[PDB]
């Protein structure tokens, strides 16, 4: 009953789910290519920069974000960087370990990413991963959730904000009517969904408290973290 | 600034 995707959505959601497995590191291979952090700046700082860099390549594989000016390209990346990271690390909880997974290779511990730097949304993140287990999000699933926190018109000093909204909500009636398709067997599915957006979006604003509070001379922090915040 | 951003970005 319930509205399945169109044809146009069809589409959209190939172009998405294709940007997001491109980018996803070691998609096939994270869980077989897994070294377990001993027991950490160091090597938190040492993986941050391609994890960034995955987020870039995300966004410039979406057609619709390479229409956008520069500078908007520029603040929509700042906004959704560490939501993405946060969200990839989230869907590689493994409940037998309690681990999350970051760069497809380095399995960390609640403690380890909590002293290791990120602090309280170490909490956030591994407590959203716990709950992401029963939604059994794909792929699919997976590159929706990031197109929508990419575009975000409530990021300030943007230009275009009607046009990202407008790109937002083609998204969002997609990955919708994909939810309708997929017929999870969980109830209130979308409304709950909507809730992990803010979840996501409640730690891209901590990351942005926490990292003004490492500061730590700022040539410590690898270059392009700085630039994302 | 952004300098690399803006590269990664233009590339
Ligand atoms: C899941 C939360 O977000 C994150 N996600 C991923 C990731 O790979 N996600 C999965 C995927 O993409 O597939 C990461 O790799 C992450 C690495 C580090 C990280 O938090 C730090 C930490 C822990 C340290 C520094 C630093 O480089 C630093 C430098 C200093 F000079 C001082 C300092 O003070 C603590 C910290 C900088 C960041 C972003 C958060 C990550």
């Amino acid at each position: 009953h319930k509205p399945e995707p169109t044809d146009e959505e069809w589409e959209l959601i190939k172009t998405v789910t294709e940007a997001h497995v491109a980018t996803n590191a070691q998609g096939s291979h994270w869980k077989q290519k897994r070294k377990f952090l001993p027991e950490a700046f160091s090597h938190f700082t040492k993986i941050i920069t391609p994890a960034i860099t995955r987020v870039v390549d995300f966004a410039k594989k979406l057609p619709m974000f390479c229409e956008l000016p520069c500078e908007d390209q520029i603040i929509l990346l700042k906004g959704c960087c560490m939501e993405i990271m946060s969200l990839r690390a989230a869907v590689r909880y493994d409940p037998e370990s309690e681990t999350l997974t970051l760069n497809g290779e380095m399995a960390v511990t609640r403690g380890q990413l909590k002293n290791g730097g990120l602090g309280v949304v170490s909490d956030a993140i591994f407590d959203l991963g716990m709950s992401l287990s029963s939604f059994n999000l794909d792929d699919t699933e997976v590159a929706l959730l990031q197109a929508v926190l990419l575009m975000s018109s409530d990021r300030p000093g943007l230009a275009c904000v009607e046009r990202i909204e407008k790109y937002q909500d083609s998204f969002l009636l997609a990955f919708e009517h994909y939810i309708n398709y997929r017929k999870h067997h969980v109830t209130h599915f979308w409304p709950k969904l909507l809730m992990k957006v803010t979840d996501l979006r409640m730690i891209g604003a901590c990351h942005a408290s926490r990292f003004l509070h490492m500061k730590c001379p700022t040539e410590l922090f690898p270059p392009l973290f700085l630039e994302v915040f | 600034e952004n300098a690399l951003l803006r590269y990664l970005l233009d590339k």
